[PDB]
Parts: structure tokens; C-alpha cells; sequence
């Protein structure tokens, strides 16, 4: 886990090769490319009651809002499953109002 | 690793918080302290040195 130890990037494996007086070690490695710019916020507040996220990051792509990792981009539709909840929206900085689904309503129904 | 990518400050230390344990919401909690706690800090230095 230690960074730039083996590696240019993130380590992946490796494999060890004999030399005449010496070792060579050939890394392997992982490298992200491709990016894209969005437009980001730290908790979404609904009912007065501020949501976070439990691992990822709030991203919108300019009307709706979705949930992403931090190493790759797949969205996914806001839960109560994803996020959790702390306090209210009143001393939080950057608060975006939103809505955020929830499953057991439309499965009662 | 890679490229540059952006990132707001106040989320790069949320992610840093979160590293070591201690959930993301204490740090949008406390944002004022810690930033005059790392304040007064970086001046004690200042006359330290
Ligand atoms: C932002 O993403 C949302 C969801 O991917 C887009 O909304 C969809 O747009 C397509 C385009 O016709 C529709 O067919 C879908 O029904 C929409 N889904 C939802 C849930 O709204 C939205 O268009 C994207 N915004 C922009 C500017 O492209
Ligand atoms: C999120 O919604 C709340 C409540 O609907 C908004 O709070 C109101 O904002 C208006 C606009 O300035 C004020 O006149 C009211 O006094 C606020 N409180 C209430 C109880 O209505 C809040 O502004 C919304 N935030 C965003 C970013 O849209
Ligand atoms: C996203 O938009 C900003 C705003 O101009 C720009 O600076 C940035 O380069 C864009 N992202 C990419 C990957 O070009």
C-alpha cells in the first residue's frame, strides 16, 4: 500500500528475474485515464435531515444527482441503502436540496 | 499516480479523516475549530522557529 514503493501508480503484482550479479522485478501497475469534470456537494439534505455518503461521492452531471466511486465513474440513483444520516441541514457548508428514494414505499405498494 | 484532478479541499480532508478512522461528518461539523485550531498552529511555529 505504501506509494511509489514498487511501481509507478497503484500495485498490482509482481514478478521476480535472475540476473547475472542481480534481481529484476517486473511491476505491474494500474493507471486511470479518460477523466471527466462534474459538479460536486458534501451532503444532500431531505426532510431536514442531512445525508452522506457511506463510501463514494456525490456527483451531478448537471439535472440529476448520483452516488460514485472515487477510482471510477458508475452511477447510481440515491438510496437510503448508500447513505447515512447525521444531524440537520442548518451548519453544514455547500447544502444541496434534493430527493432521495427509498424502496420500502413502492414495494408495499 | 496519474494526472492532476480537482478536488475541494474541505472533501480531500474529509477523505484524510476517513482514513484514519474517524467518520466524514465530524470534520463538516467542526469546520471553523479546525481551521482556527491549524491556524493558530502554523503562527506557534512561526515565532517556534
Ligand atoms: C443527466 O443524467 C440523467 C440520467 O442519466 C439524464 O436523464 C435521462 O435523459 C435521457 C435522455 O433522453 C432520458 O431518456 C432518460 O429517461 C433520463 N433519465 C432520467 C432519470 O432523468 C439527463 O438527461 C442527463 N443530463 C444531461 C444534460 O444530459
Ligand atoms: C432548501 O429548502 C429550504 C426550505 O424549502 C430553503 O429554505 C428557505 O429558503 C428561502 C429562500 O431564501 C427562504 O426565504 C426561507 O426562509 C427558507 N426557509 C424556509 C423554512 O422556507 C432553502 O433555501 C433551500 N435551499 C436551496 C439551495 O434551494
Ligand atoms: C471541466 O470544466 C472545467 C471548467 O472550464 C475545465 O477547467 C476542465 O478542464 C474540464 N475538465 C476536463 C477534463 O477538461
Amino acid at each position: 500500500k505504501r506509494v511509489d514503493f514498487c511501481g509507478k501508480g497503484y500495485h498490482l503484482m509482481s514478478f521476480p528475474q535472475s540476473a547475472p550479479h542481480g534481481v529484476v522485478f517486473l511491476h505491474v501497475t494500474y493507471v486511470p485515464a479518460q477523466e471527466k469534470n462534474f459538479t460536486t456537494a458534501p451532503a444532500i439534505c431531505h426532510d431536514g435531515k442531512a445525508h452522506f455518503p457511506r463510501e463514494g461521492v456525490f456527483v451531478s452531471n448537471g439535472t440529476h444527482w448520483f452516488v460514485t466511486q472515487r477510482n471510477f465513474y458508475e452511477p447510481q440513483i440515491i438510496t437510503t441503502d448508500n447513505t447515512f444520516v447525521s444531524g440537520n441541514c442548518d451548519v453544514v457548508i455547500g447544502i444541496v436540496n434534493n430527493t432521495v428514494y427509498d424502496p420500502l414505499q413502492p414495494e408495499l405498494d | 499516480a496519474g494526472a492532476a484532478l480537482q478536488i475541494p479541499f474541505a472533501m480531500q480532508m474529509a477523505y484524510r479523516f476517513n482514513g484514519i478512522g474517524v467518520t466524514q461528518n465530524v470534520l463538516y461539523e467542526n469546520q471553523k475549530l479546525i481551521a482556527n485550531q491549524f491556524n493558530s498552529a502554523i503562527g506557534k511555529i512561526q515565532d517556534s522557529l
